[PDB]
RNA sequence: CAGAGGUGAAAUUCUUAGACCGCACCAAGACGAACUACAGCGAAGGCAUUCUUCAAGGAUACCUUCCUCAAUCAAGAACCAAAGUGUGGAGAUCGAAGAUGAUUAGAAACCAUUGUAGUCCACACUGCAAACGAUGACACCCAUGAAUUGGGGAUAUCUU
């Protein structure tokens, strides 16, 4: 019902966006503009537990809801985008990161260029805490 | 008792007057640039198991072309940097070994 | 509409051949923002702090 | 090795190396050339030099001299 | 000898308006009470007659400006600014 | 600056005159080298005696600084608007 | 349901590339006086070079481009060139430690309009026989490249269209230029544009769109399947 | 379109009146990552984007000039991180005081969400620091091996 009219076979492209801090994890698509989404499920939708919303359980499980009804869409590719908190905060990405883009590839999407979007200041503001760090 | 024949950093005593501070990568503390322990990081976004599954599904990542890495150049206070064992207390014999590239 | 953006200006005038209403008093002035040639109006910074 | 060096009567090996005004007995390091009308150019000249035209030019160091007159170097 | 140690011309107030305000209003006193430098022509000799109306003892000519001095300091950032845009 | 140093040769060396009156007085007569000029001169003053330069062909400079400036550099205490040389001694200009 | 109300559409790139219809993008369709042309004009399109100019080898692989779309035509989406840069991963992997890092930024503006800005860069290495710990530059030299640079990029592409200013940048000529003239005065191990980006616009103008995009292959969006 | 944030775990807090997330923009105020080093400049305090501009400072080169004009100091003078004070601006970020959640026997603290004075600029004060090399200034002699920054002298490599 639904799609671009092309052959069975051919290929159709749109970009995931993969945010992953240490306590969420976000599996957005986009077309490649970014202007339209087609959906959108982050680890806190898959589980019950606030310490969970992180884990690389819960973003396995939300790439598999995203492929189960992407694929009605008509979107079989996807290009990636992923990033870390980043600004003045950390630049390592969350745990959730690696096995939310396994489960995509195992489900059967193609995958198209990977790049890292973390957002890097050429000279910044303050951050929080103190001069001594935090304590705890 | 004096410890270190630097002082802990690299601010020789006829050189500079002040450096400017960083902050930790990890904690937040504001240490001087000279003294925090920085290191430079270059990590594979996934591992060896994560790498072949996405690349087999892949029409551009193969034996040719290699997937990216993450470049990352961080700076700890000394009490992070003793925590996460990035470097340990030495002998007194040991503390004036120095390396000069990555090893 | 002749006068560079970014310029200070002072004794304005809010509607044309008004012969100066605005931004009178001693060492103020106003402040030119922008030009608009499709709507042909211009945007001012007043004394006061508020955009016209 | 094996010869005796005596502080009164260095060698030129040794002495030659020495920076000017660390001899035994201090001196120059400048001297003349001609070059060709004639005229005499210090080896260190930070001026302008005439003919018609400018000859060397001033450097940091020792002057440069033009290409296309020849020179030699005076004696003493 | 010196007739005063603080108060130089504010001494005619005797003891009465309060040491804070005395002060602020003698920096403007003095002020608007010397001489100052005249482009035109080359002598020292603007003396303000009322408030912003400034007159030359040497050119006889009368500029307009400053309530208390000759030139405000924000008048001399908007001659370099207007100055400028024209030269673009 | 080049000029300044030229002053001071004539100032010790030649023979000048100072004022807007006596500058006028050498231009008509045939004396004049030279003819200086403060940028602070009223502009029909200025219009007045570069008038004269020209119908008696005498080189004329504009100096850079103010009559303040230009009696400073003759080494004199007082303000002058125009300064005329009549004899130049030992100096280019 | 959300895309029972959704229409599909194609992006066309200008002529200057071999790929012309790459993308695919969805919009509402028209309800009411809420017209799609109004909200599909003026969004912007990024794809990988590589793909664009599938011939190209292995340095394309590294730029991304973008376009903005001018105006609607059917089911077909055209555009102009937006701006271009080279991917985060590749520019952090050109530094060492012990080298100096140049850079410098050129804003000109090419003959129909269209101001853009440069943002070169540029290091240093050491040479064959060289022994010491650093191959630091002089101050006078870094300004002395920074200026050649800057010469020679406004001198380029003050002289042309923006239709060939942007083959300059894309197929990579102009920046070998850059490196046969500068590294007589500084011996450099790498140089590249790592972004160009256009700054102020020209008035619309219909046809200087079209002769942009020579022939238009014709969309299939709107048939019946 | 239903959660987001935050923690060891939570809760104060935001959200179908559309939060979080995504794309291109607009405003304002700070700050100049990676390159950045037992490197450079400065009397000390201090000083990292580019271009234009003003006055300085040190080193080197010299068969230029001069001829004891010097070293160090009571009295006296000038400069001096942060916090603090006064009068005008500015007010993004962070954040003494204060507020609200936790933790705890208690917690006024450490942790979380906020937030006033401040943090930034101009002019005027204040004159204190682990203001440290915990090492006063000027001058002489003094063993060895690798380096490094700037200038100069003498004699196989790359680009043009
Ligand atoms: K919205
Ligand atoms: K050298
Ligand atoms: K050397
Ligand atoms: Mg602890
Ligand atoms: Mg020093
Ligand atoms: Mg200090
Ligand atoms: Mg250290
Ligand atoms: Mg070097
Ligand atoms: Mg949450
Ligand atoms: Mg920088
Ligand atoms: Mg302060
Ligand atoms: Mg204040
Ligand atoms: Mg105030
Ligand atoms: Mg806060
Ligand atoms: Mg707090
Ligand atoms: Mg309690
Ligand atoms: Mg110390
Ligand atoms: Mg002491
Ligand atoms: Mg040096
Ligand atoms: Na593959
Ligand atoms: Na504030
Ligand atoms: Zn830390
Ligand atoms: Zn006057």
């Amino acid at each position: 019902a639904y799609g671009p009219n092309v052959k069975k076979g051919d290929l159709v492209y749109g970009v995931v966006h993969i945010f992953a801090s240490f306590n969420d994890t976000f599996v957005h698509v986009t077309d490649m503009s970014g202007r339209e989404t087609y959906v959108k499920v982050t680890g806190g939708m898959k589980v019950k537990a606030d310490r969970d919303e992180s884990s690389p359980y819960a973003a396995m499980m939300a790439a598999q809801d995203v492929v189960a009804r992407c694929k009605e869409c008509g979107i079989n590719a996807l290009h990636v985008k992923m990033r870390a908190v980043g600004g003045v905060r950390t630049k390592s990405p969350g745990p959730g990161a690696q096995a939310a883009l396994r489960a995509l590839a195992r489900a059967g999407m193609k995958i198209g260029r990977i790049e890292d979007v973390t957002p890097i200041p050429t000279d910044s503001t303050r951050r929080k805490g103190s001069r001594r760090g935090r304590r705890l | 008792t004096t410890k270190r024949r630097n002082h802990g950093r690299s601010k020789p005593a006829h050189s500079r007057g002040r450096v400017k501070p960083i902050h930790c990568f990890n904690c937040g503390r504001l240490t001087p640039k000279d003294k925090a322990v920085g290191r430079f990081v270059v990590r594979r976004m996934l591992d060896a198991a994560s790498a072949r599954d996405v690349a087999e599904a892949s029409p551009v990542y193969g034996a040719n072309f290699p997937m990216p890495r993450l470049y990352m150049k961080q700076r700890f206070c000394i009490a992070c940097a003793i925590h996460s064992r990035t470097v340990r207390a030495r002998p007194v014999g040991n503390r004036k070994i120095r390396y000069t590239k990555k090893v | 509409g002749q006068i560079t953006e970014g310029c200070i200006v002072c004794n304005v005038e809010a509607k044309p051949g008004d012969r100066g209403t605005l931004a009178r008093a001693s060492g103020d002035y106003c402040i030119i923002i922008s030009h608009n040639h499709e709507t042909g109006r211009t945007r001012l910074k007043l004394p006061s702090g508020q955009k016209k | 090795g094996f010869f005796d060096a005596d502080l009164s009567y260095p060698t030129v090996r040794t002495e030659r190396m020495k920076h000017k005004r660390r001899r035994l007995v201090q001196g120059p390091n400048s001297y003349f050339m001609d070059v060709s009308q004639v005229t005499v150019v210090y080896s260190h000249a930070t001026t302008s030099v005439e003919c018609s035209k400018k000859l060397c030019r001033p450097t940091g160091g020792k002057a440069l001299l033009v290409e296309g007159c020849g020179y030699r170097r005076k004696p003493d | 000898a010196k007739r005063t140690v603080k108060m130089g011309v504010m001494g005619r107030y005797g003891t009465r308006y309060g040491a804070n305000p005395r002060k602020r209003a003698k920096k403007l006193e003095v002020s608007q009470h010397a001489k100052h430098f005249c482009s035109f022509c080359g002598k020292f000799a603007f003396r303000r007659k009322a408030v912003g109306i400034w007159r030359c003892d040497g050119c006889s000519k009368t500029v307009a400006g400053g309530a208390y001095t000759l030139s405000t300091p924000n008048n001399s950032t908007v001659r370099s600014t207007v100055r400028r845009l024209r030269e673009l | 600056d080049t000029i300044n140093a030229k002053l001071q040769l004539v100032m010790k060396s030649g023979k000048y005159v100072l004022g807007t009156q006596q500058a006028l007085t050498t231009l008509r007569q045939g004396r004049s080298k030279l003819v200086v000029i403060a940028n602070n001169c009223p502009p029909i003053r200025r219009a007045e005696v570069e008038y004269y330069c020209t119908l008696s062909k005498t080189p004329i400079h504009h100096y850079s600084g103010n009559n303040l400036d230009l009696g400073t550099a003759c080494g004199k205490h007082f303000r002058t608007c125009v300064l005329s040389v009549t004899n130049v001694g030992d100096s280019d200009i | 349901e959300t895309m029972a109300r959704k229409e599909w559409y194609d992006v066309v790139a200008p002529a200057n590339f071999e790929k012309r219809q790459f993308a695919k993008t969805i919009c509402n369709k028209t309800q009411g006086t809420r017209i799609a042309a109004d909200v599909l004009r003026g969004r912007v399109f990024e794809a990988n070079l590589a793909d664009l100019n599938q011939s190209a080898g292995e340095e394309e692989a590294y730029r991304k481009v973008r376009f903005t779309v001018q105006e609607v035509q059917g089911r077909n989406l055209l555009t102009q060139f937006h701006s271009m840069e080279v991917t985060t991963d590749k520019m952090a992997s050109l530094l060492r430690k012990w080298c100096t890092t140049m850079e410098t930024t050129v804003e000109v503006k090419t003959a129909d309009g269209y101001t853009m800005r440069l943002f070169v860069v540029a290091f240093t290495k050491p040479q064959a026989n060289q022994q010491s710990r650093n191959c630091y530059a002089k101050q006078r030299l870094v300004k002395w490249l920074r200026m050649r640079i800057t010469k020679m990029i406004k001198r380029r592409l003050s002289k042309v269209q923006i239709k060939e200013a942007v083959s300059l940048l894309t197929r990579n000529v102009l920046s070998d230029a850059l490196v046969r003239r500068c590294n007589p005065i500084l011996p450099l191990r790498e140089l590249r544009i790592r972004k160009v980006r256009v700054v102020r616009t020209p008035k619309f103008d219909a046809q200087a769109l079209l002769s942009a995009h020579g022939t238009i292959p014709a969309s299939v969006e709107a048939d019946q399947r």
